[PDB]
């Protein structure tokens, strides 16, 4: 036998969760029923389905713009890791360096991977068509 | 003293068994 | 470490036993087949240097 | 540490393992051929910022992948919710171990880091570096939780704790002391490194799937397939409903023991089928035995597997009886003629050597038919009395007793009738008693036949009784509990003629055994001729015929025709005749002749003519209970040596063989039992083979692997048997130590009946499988539901506990196992209480809820352990007109203390019956009736009882002989299980008395009015105890809680975690759902405002009048919030008073203190505030607690009042108290405390609230 | 022993994060196996890691006979040149002595830097300088000295210790400790300096162009403790000091400034003055704030900002380095009375408030930072009595710092266990004033006492008897000072002492700086008495 929500005679709503630090309990027998359920005698039995157990829980620019400031800083048949072998060889030009792993990484987060084994002649036929 | 019931091994020294037993008196 | 009723015989006779010098364990781990009954996963251990 | 450390060194030598061969392993090699990774050059602390940041950000992205807006990550990796969560939210948030596992992982790695970041910052020194390396390794366990999500890292902690140790104590050594610094982290360093080798790639497996009887029925649909799939599509259409409704028909007749045959089916789909039927009648009988060997080691199970496994076994030991049967049906008689006339020869010289007279039958009227008919008619109707609602079936059966009380004289006609014509029966029903260990037949009889077979059964035992046919050697009798007749037995040892003395090679032996299948190898022709000669011959063929009757079980039917019917009334008398057969097999004529002596003079149990016939051979003691038998032989050397010599004559023995194989009591320790010396244990074997030998194995058989022998001799200091459940120890008093004279429980101290000095000792003990059955009865208490009320269990857990004490008096006292047993299964029952109140374990509970008795609210539990009374538990108040009272009132008394041993009462008994028969012999010359004036002195003293001798039915009761066999044979006709069967009220009397026990628990517990405190009785306004009354054996669960709830819902019983309800100030600790359900019935309709409201209303209306009395010029009565009632944070003022000129104040005092001085600083406002309280047994304090409230409350800026000057009134509603705390001005306190007293007397809120508590408790008065 | 050896024929022939000593081996009653008689091989091996000399100490000295006897006559010389080249070298290597015996020439900066370890004090900034040792080694003008000697200051607090040779830097300081440290004395004593090694030429002005000092105070309580402390300074020196604060009529505190060097303040009876024309800040240098987190929690932030805008700008000091540069700080702090301003703040906190405060009114500031049962360490140990006086020899003999107290509940107690002390060699006084004397001198190390005057702060506390009510027993370990070192309360319980064990166990659960489950978990320390 179980009990229904209309057998408890005189259950009230949740006005507030707590006060001072202390959890208040919201007077209705709602949260008791959605964890376990009532005999006919009044026991309780409770579900028991935690496998997981979870023992934390238990207890609480554009791209053409990209392209032409790349063939800017690029010289032809370079690659542009090697720009940036050259241009890090404190470097020599931090500035451009730093400019050109900006381009480079903005070109990146575009989807396109693999910018840095391209060479200039490859990256002005992609500029070009 | 959380509960826990404890064993009577070796708990009794002075203590007896017919010892605290008591008879009724006729009634009336 | 934890472990990997013995009736009175003929042979476990305490009166013909002479009990002089009491016998400890070492004496079975030096010597495993003299003083042991049911001896079997020891191992020979070396004698002397 | 030392031996810790190496441990686990020896532990990783001896689990050393080769590694197996395999390809070389590169895996920075492959990523390093992917052009998605790149190579460069970084320093150590950089990388280490890198790794923790992408760890960092990569567990955000894993807790906002699932939209989780509410936790919080921080940057110490720590993971915190914002706020307070909801049942879904819950749910949401269920991760893995391995994403706490690698988040304190990372917490771990990124304190690794963040210590060299401190380094390289220039705050600290290298050498406070290595410190702080070496604490982190060192205390991983107490830095971090990680400990929580693995349970093997435990082994990982220690290991590291106790590399701890060694390196202090080898680094303090010298100038050093103490103080914080070794710097030797690689210890701990290497150990981390290990652990993170095993770790990674499971929490690389979690991540990589993270972010990317039902065998028997696949083996039936295996075997359908393999049917349905040959045949073709034609077949195929058909035989998918043609196949299965005789597919289960099958089973179900082979399950009914029919044999299946049906016209029209091709033999190898009939083959198929039975092998079908054989390969699951093969899994079935192996998941039976299976489930019955589960259950039999205690391994617990749901209550519907043990009801169909006792179901399951039922129906195969019907096919083993229905195969038995049908093989003495097949193999005909399995007695010999030759051995069938010696004993039937034998059975009429021993009836012509007592010139015995057999029972005649009752021609018309014995005088004492209406006698033996009423006493069968309450042996009916003694099971009966159990319960007062019965089956149909049985409702017929009352019918049928009543229909024979009612007309005596045509039930005697029927029964003599049904005697003198009737030879056929009505099938007779079997069903067994769930035993854990043992399985037992019930057997359920037509009640027709069942009254003349209970009228059968005491007309033959009133005329055995009077005929002399039983020896007394057989036992049990109607005079002796078997406790006395170990008692007698032990005596019978002692008094032998120089039985001790073994100086020319004496030897003492002691037999027990049992007669193996006794009641499943009579032949019912053998009983019937048998039968013939002590009986009438229509009265025999009634008692043979009766057996020949159909056995069924719900779909089995069998005939019966070897074996007797065990459940019969009269069948009591086929076991004790027969067994005397075997005293003319085992005992021999002669010395049975002996024994029973003259029929004109017949000896007494264990007694014999002179000495010379007693030793003058060497069977010279015998005793037989029901089936086991226990025999004393005494040798001479010569007789011993030739006995032995008969015995290897034809079993020789040349390697010694028969010592291994002796059975020996592994109970008592190695000097205790017996030694296997190489002539005792021949002898031994000698002794059983000239038993075995008198008994032929057709007629009955006894085993060597059941039996024991103990051999007493010069090599062997003592003596040993088991009998009537009892270990007993014969040990002499000269073959030990001094006079010393310790007294011990369960030791029987042995003298002569002449000479009257100690010549022995006995011990007793509590055999094994008394203990197993008792442990069998607690599984069985165990095996209660959760809707059935603790009453209930506890009433079965006393009912054990009175049924083992009763019986085992003083050998519990004696074994300390038993003593361990009985204390691990009350803790298990009261856990199983204390799991049924709250699913949480608590810290404490007080043994008080368990053992107040019943008429004070409790359970009434008795008591074997040491269970103490903590101190501040026995404290109790009162409140008066003059103030609080408080007063103060130990080891609560146990069962064993309360009962009187055996040897005492035998003592007392022999005394007091001695004494009424010197009485009754000089009354009866002074021509007196004794009276109760001359027996007031020996009331409720001896075996049996004085009372029987004062009862209504002695005329009655006098004439029921036989009836402790009975007794123990109806466990075979009541499907119930019968403790005290070794005992009967009526006949012996009451053998204990639990009055003072109750009497010792109210006084133990620190009275009634200590009790009470616990059991929220101030709360009901009851002025007394003695006027109330409960509404009605047992209390509800609801009820009980209700109760108890101001000793359960306390802070030290569930530690930690409490709660306030809504609309009140009831703080619950923990959580208890049966509780809150009556706290809200009885809190409904907001009471606990009503109540406040009610009170301040009243105390307006007592402020109102008297108005000049006190210079009060206005009277306010303050907006009070609808939420103030149950805040108790902060409060505010309730009733203001405006004084008129100014009022004088004093310093604060309580509501009962008259000491007050006045001081100088006059105010004009003052504030009255109410506050009410809920409490508990630990605090319930009223004067403190406002007190406490009002310094708390006049002591903070978070609370709001007018005036400095006012009084704080706190009333306790959980025990009815009152006090006040605070200033008072001139003519108030007497005026308040009238007030306050005319309130706590009159107010009609708290009157709805009490009469509430009153309908939720269902105590009246 | 022989009971234990017939038991053991006899039996022959027949979470926790600790240990247990259930778990132990070794328990055997062996004359030969308890003394094993472990090897010293040849008088030359050494057993590993346990320290050297302790090991030639605890040696059986009989191989050194059997060398005495089987050396040749010229080597019992060559053994001794051997062992006085061995004692050169550890000269060599001692010359790690400790502060206490050595020189302040020879003081290298690990010494300096272990010398700030010691009396936990640390600073931020650059080239912070060498502080003060003591009265005899310190670096301040005499007359003032003499001044600080009448006053009676014996030992310099660490703040003292760390502030006044800052102070004389002329630098910017932020000092966090709490008040009651010594913090008043710590900024006046430089300013003192500052003011009475002037040059007469610059001291003479014909009119009162302000203050030379501003002394800021949130509540009216602590102002009046600096000013009093600030007069009794003042006073031997010649120093006017004037109070502009609450509490006082209007006309005593304007009558004061008709009079016209030190003004300490309340912020808004200062404002008050300085928004009506009642003091000028033309010749003011020195500013200081103490307790400005309780500025910011009462809220007169705008109203101080507004007490900066009436500061003339011209002192203060750039935005550079150069303001803790010591050299070139330390020269102008020489150059008399036209330095840069110097600004002290102490704090218990640092909310971003104050953070603000420190952006706009100080430039480059040095951080010196400092730092019952709450705050007192306390350590237990479960015992018999009959344990007591074993362990209390153990504690002593690790070594203490003098004076120690020792307590007791009854005065026979007192005396015998004073003289058991006196007999193991030790200086021990019984408990009038002499005994304090000798204790403070040195002489006496150890005060034995009854619950039963003025005493110094003490490092250690032993309670030999546990006080029989909480109350005693906070007072008693209250004895360590009521601030600075922590130092340590050792209690001897034992199971007559179970009264007292729930309250014990509060007043250690309640200190942060202190660690005990033996008395957390004990059956007794439950439930309240």
């Amino acid at each position: 036998d179980i009990l229904a929500s209309e057998d408890v005679e005189g259950q009230e709503a949740a006005t507030l969760p707590s006060e001072g630090g202390v959890r208040i309990t919201p007077f209705n027998l709602q949260e008791e029923m959605e964890e376990g359920h009532f005999d006919a005698d009044g026991n309780y039995f409770l579900n028991r389905d935690a496998q997981i157990r979870d023992s934390w829980l238990d207890n609480i620019m554009s791209a053409q713009a990209l392209l032409e400031g790349l063939l800017e800083l690029l010289l032809p048949r370079e690659t542009v890791a090697g720009a940036l072998r050259r241009l890090g060889a404190q470097p020599s030009s931090p500035q451009r360096l730093d400019r050109l792993s900006g381009l480079a990484d903005q070109m990146v987060a575009r989807g396109n991977l693999g910018v840095y084994q391209e060479t200039r002649e490859r990256l002005a036929m992609r500029l070009k068509g | 003293p959380t509960g826990e019931v404890l064993s009577l091994v070796g708990k009794l020294e002075g203590t007896r068994m017919g010892d605290k037993a008591q008879r009724t008196k006729p009634q009336m | 470490f934890e472990p990997l009723d013995e009736d009175w015989n003929e042979f476990n006779d305490i009166n013909k036993i002479i009990i002089r010098q009491p016998i400890r364990t070492e004496y079975k781990i030096a010597f495993p087949y003299l003083y042991n009954n049911l001896p079997h996963h020891v191992h020979l251990t070396w004698y002397h240097t | 540490s030392y031996q810790k450390l190496l441990k686990y060194y020896v532990l990783n030598a001896l689990k050393h393992r080769p590694p197996k061969a395999q390809k070389k392993r590169y895996l920075f090699r492959s990523f390093k051929a992917t052009k998605f990774f790149q190579s460069t050059k970084l320093d150590w602390v950089e990388v280490g910022l890198q790794v923790c940041r992408q760890g960092y950000n990569m567990l955000n992205l894993l807790i906002h992948r699932k939209n989780l807006n509410y936790l919080h990550l921080d940057y110490n990796f720590n993971l915190k919710p914002v706020k307070t969560l909801t049942t879904k939210e819950r749910k949401k948030s269920r991760f893995g171990n391995a994403f706490h596992l690698c988040r304190e992982v990372l917490r771990l790695t990124k304190l690794v880091v963040d210590s060299h970041v401190q380094y390289r910052l220039g705050n600290v020194d290298a050498f406070q570096l290595a410190d702080g390396l070496q604490y982190i390794f060192a205390h991983v366990g107490q830095l971090t939780g990680m400990y929580r999500y693995k349970y093997k890292l435990m082994r990982q902690i220690r290991m590291c704790k106790d590399l701890k140790h060694l390196i202090y104590y080898r680094f303090n050594t010298g100038p050093v002391g103490k103080g914080p610094g070794c710097g030797f982290w690689a210890a701990g360093w290497r150990v981390w490194l290990f652990f993170m080798r095993g770790i990674t790639p499971l929490l690389e497996r979690w991540l990589g799937n993270l972010l990317a009887s039902h065998f028997d029925l696949e083996l039936r649909a295996a075997v359908m397939h393999d049917i349905l799939d040959m045949m073709p599509e034609g077949i195929k259409q058909n035989k998918a409903r043609t196949i299965l409704q005789h597919l289960s028909e099958a089973w179900r007749c082979w399950k009914a023991n029919i044999p299946w045959k049906v016209p029209g089916l091709p033999t190898p789909i009939e083959n198929m089928i039975l092998r079908y039927v054989k390969a699951k009648a093969d899994w079935w009988t192996n998941t039976a035995h299976y489930n019955r060997e589960r259950i039999r080691r205690g391994a617990t199970v749901d209550k519907t597997v043990c009801k169909k496994n006792l179901g399951r076994l039922t129906r195969l030991y019907l096919k083993a009886e229905q195969e038995r049967q049908h093989n003495y049906l097949k193999d005909g008689p399995y007695i010999t003629a030759e051995e069938a006339v010696a004993v039937y020869t034998t059975t009429v010289h021993w009836l012509e050597s007592r010139r015995f007279s057999p029972i005649p039958f009752p021609p018309l009227s014995y005088k004492h038919d209406t006698k033996l008919l009423i006493l069968a008619l309450e042996r009916l109707k003694e099971a009966y009395s159990v319960k007062s609602r019965l089956n149909q079936s049985q409702r017929e059966e009352l019918g049928l007793i009543e229909q024979a009380y009612d007309n005596p004289h045509e039930a005697l006609s029927r029964i003599k009738r049904h005697l003198l014509t009737q030879r056929a029966f009505k099938e007779v029903g079997i069903e067994f008693m769930d035993l854990y260990s043992h399985l037992v037949p019930v057997y359920d009889v037509e009640p027709l036949e069942k009254i003349t077979d209970a009228y059968l059964d005491q007309y033959l035992w009133y005329e055995a009784d009077k005929r002399r046919l039983f020896p007394p050697w057989i036992k049990p009798a109607d005079t002796e509990p078997p406790p006395l007749l170990v008692y007698k037995w032990c005596q019978g040892i002692n008094n032998l003629q120089d039985v001790w003395e073994t100086s020319e090679g004496e030897c003492n032996v002691m037999l027990e055994s049992r007669f193996e299948k006794m009641y499943e190898k009579i032949d019912l022709t053998l009983l019937n001729r048998l039968l013939r000669l002590i009986v009438d011959h229509n009265i025999a063929d009634y008692m043979t015929a009766k057996n020949n009757v159909v056995i069924n079980y719900k779909d089995m039917n069998h005939t019966n025709s070897y074996g007797i019917i065990r459940g019969l009334q009269f069948a009591s008398f086929i076991v004790q005749y027969y067994g005397l057969v075997m005293d003319l097999l085992v005992l021999g004529l002669h010395r049975a002749s002996e024994m029973a002596g003259p029929p004109q003079m017949p000896n007494d149990f264990l007694s014999f003519q002179d000495i010379a016939t007693e030793a003058a051979h060497p069977i010279r003691l015998f005793c037989r209970y029901i089936d086991r038998i226990h025999i004393f032989f005494r040798f001479t050397a010569d007789e011993a040596r030739d006995l032995i010599q008969r015995y290897l004559t034809e079993h020789p023995d040349p390697n010694n063989e028969n010592i291994v194989g002796y059975n020996n009591k592994k109970c008592w320790p190695r000097d205790a039992r017996m030694r296997l010396m190489k002539h005792d244990v021949n002898l031994g074997r000698a002794v059983f083979w000239d038993i075995k030998n008198r008994l032929p194995r057709s007629v009955t058989t006894v085993q060597w692997e059941n039996s024991f022998v103990s051999v007493y001799s010069k090599d062997n200091p003592n003596l040993l048997f088991n009998m009537c459940g009892f270990e007993c120890r014969i040990l002499p008093k000269c073959r030990t130590s001094y006079e010393e004279f310790t007294h011990k429980d369960g030791v029987w101290n042995l003298q002569n009946e002449v000479t009257k000095e100690r010549t022995a000792q006995c011990f007793l003990r509590v055999d094994d499988e008394s203990m197993q059955r008792f442990h069998n009865r607690v599984r069985q208490i165990l095996m209660a539901s959760g809707s059935t009320t603790f009453t209930k269990i506890v009433n079965k857990w006393n009912t054990a506990l009175i049924g083992l004490m009763t019986y085992f008096r003083e050998a519990v006292v004696n074994t300390q196992e038993l003593l361990d047993l009985l204390v691990k299964c009350e803790n298990k029952i009261q856990t199983r209480i204390k799991i049924g109140l709250n699913s949480k374990m608590p810290s404490r509970f007080p043994p008080v809820v368990f053992y107040t008795p019943k008429e004070l609210g409790g359970l009434g539990m008795l008591s074997m352990g040491h269970v103490l009374i903590p101190q501040s538990d026995l404290r109790w108040s009162k409140q008066t007109d003059v103030g609080i009272t408080h007063f103060r009132s130990q080891l609560i008394p146990n069962l064993y203390r309360y009962i009187q041993p055996w040897e005492s009462e035998f003592i007392d008994s022999q005394r007091v019956w001695a004494e009424y028969a010197l009485k009754r012999q000089e009354a009866i010359a002074q021509n007196r009736r004794l009276t109760l004036e001359d027996l007031e002195d020996s009331w409720d003293r001896g075996i049996p009882r004085i009372n029987t001798l004062f009862q209504k039915d002695r005329h009655t009761l006098a004439y029921d002989k036989g009836w402790r066999v009975r007794t123990d044979f109806k466990q075979y006709q009541v499907l119930k299980q019968n403790p005290f069967w070794w005992t009967h009220q009526r006949h012996d009397g009451k053998l204990w008395n639990l009055n003072n026990y109750r009497t010792d628990m109210i006084q133990a517990l620190g009275g009634v009015e200590g009790i009470l405190e616990h059991t929220l009785f101030k709360g009901t306004y009851f002025p007394t105890w003695e006027g109330l009354f409960w509404e009605k054996n047992q209390i509800p669960n609801r009820r009980f809680t209700l109760w108890w709830s101001p000793t359960i819902n306390r802070a030290n019983v569930y530690v930690g975690f409490q709660v306030q309800l809504d609309l009140t100030g009831i703080f619950m600790h923990g959580k208890i759902p049966t509780l809150k359900i009556s706290l809200i019935q009885i809190f409904r309709a907001h009471l606990w405002q009503k109540i406040h409201e009610s009170i301040v209303m009243d105390l307006c209306q007592v402020f109102d009048q008297e108005l000049d009395a006190l210079e009060i010029e206005t009277v306010q009565k303050e907006t009070i919030h609808p939420r103030k009632s149950y805040k108790m944070n902060s409060s505010c003022a309730d009733i203001l008073l405006f004084a008129s000129y100014k009022w004088n104040v004093s310093r604060p005092s309580l509501l009962a203190d008259s000491k007050d001085v006045m001081d100088s600083t006059t105010t004009q406002k003052y504030w009255i505030d109410i506050q009410l309280r809920w409490g508990d047994y630990d605090s319930h304090d009223i004067e403190r607690y406002a007190r406490a409230k009002f310094l708390d409350y006049t002591t903070d800026n978070m609370s709001i009042y007018p005036s400095p000057t006012g009084v704080l009134i706190a009333i306790d509603l959980a025990y009815n108290l009152h006090s006040a705390y605070g200033n008072w001005f001139p003519g108030s306190k007497p005026l308040i405390q009238q007030a306050m007293a005319k309130i706590m007397k009159a107010n009609p809120a708290l009157y709805v609230l009490r009469e509430r508590i009153r309908k939720g408790l269902q105590l009246y008065s | 022993d022989k009971s234990k050896e017939l038991h053991a024929i006899k039996e022959r022939y027949l979470f926790v994060f600790e240990w247990d000593a259930s778990e132990d081996t070794s328990i055997d009653y062996n004359p030969l196996y308890k003394e094993r008689h472990q090897v010293q091989l040849l008088g030359r091996g050494f057993i590993a890691g346990i320290d050297l000399k302790q090991q030639k100490r605890e040696q059986s000295r009989f191989y050194g006979d059997l060398m005495e006897k089987r050396r040749t006559l010229e080597e019992k010389e060559q053994e001794e040149a051997r062992l006085r080249k061995l004692r050169k070298k550890e000269a060599k290597q001692r010359w790690d002595r400790h502060w206490s015996q050595k020189k302040l020439d020879e003081m290298t900066d690990r010494d300096w830097r272990i010398f700030r370890e010691d009396y936990s004090i640390t600073t931020k900034g650059g080239k912070i300088p060498n502080p003060i040792r003591s009265w005899k080694d310190s670096s301040l003008p005499p007359h003032i000295l003499e001044v600080i000697d009448k006053c009676g200051y014996k030992e310099p607090t660490p703040i003292q210790r760390q502030a006044i040779p800052i102070g004389l830097q002329n630098r910017d300081i932020i000092g966090v400790a709490e008040t009651g440290s010594g913090k008043t004395a710590a900024f006046l004593i430089p300013l003192l300096v500052w003011i009475t090694t002037l040059p007469k030429i610059d001291r003479i002005e014909e009119s009162d162009q302000g203050p030379y000092a501003i002394i800021l105070a949130p509540t009216r309580e602590l102002a009046q403790q600096i000013e009093e402390e600030t007069i009794k300074f003042g006073k031997p020196l010649g120093i006017r000091t004037v109070a502009v604060i609450g509490g006082i009529s209007r006309e005593d505190q304007g009558f004061r400034l008709r009079m016209g060097e030190i003004v300490i303040a309340t912020p808004g009876r200062l404002i008050d003055v300085l928004e009506n024309r009642y003091l000028v800040l033309s010749r003011c240098t020195y500013v200081v704030l103490d307790e400005a987190d309780r500025m910011i929690d009462m809220g007169f932030e705008p109203d101080v900002q507004k007490i900066l805008e009436h500061m003339p700008v011209s002192n203060q000091k750039p935005d550079t380095d150069e303001a803790e540069d010591p050299e070139k700080m330390l020269a102008n702090f020489e150059s008399g009375k036209h330095k840069y301003r110097q600004t002290v703040m102490f704090t218990a906190t640092m909310p971003p408030a104050v953070e603000r405060l420190a952006r706009s009114y100080l430039r480059r500031p040095a951080v010196v930072y400092i730092g019952p049962h709450e705050r007192v360490e306390q350590k237990v140990f479960l015992m018999s009595e009959s344990e007591k006086r074993k362990k209390l020899l153990a504690i002593l003999e690790q070594g203490f710092d003098p004076p120690i107290i020792i307590f007791v509940n009854q005065k026979k107690g007192c005396d015998v266990l004073a003289k058991s002390l006196e007999k193991m060699g030790y200086n021990a006084c019984t408990l009038r004033e002499f005994a304090l004397s000798n204790l403070k001198a040195g002489a006496k190390d150890i005060l034995v006492a009854t619950d039963v005057i003025d005493i110094q702060d003490v490092s250690m506390v032993v309670n030999y008897d546990m006080a029989k009510n909480i109350e005693d027993y906070i007072h008693r370990i209250g004895r360590t000072g009521r601030a600075g070192k922590s130092g340590v309360a050792i209690t001897f319980l034992t199971k007559e002492d179970s009264a007292v064990f729930y309250e014990l166990k509060q007043a250690i659960l309640e200190s942060p700086v202190s660690s005990p489950p033996e008395l957390a978990n004990h059956p007794d320390a439950q439930h309240k008495p």
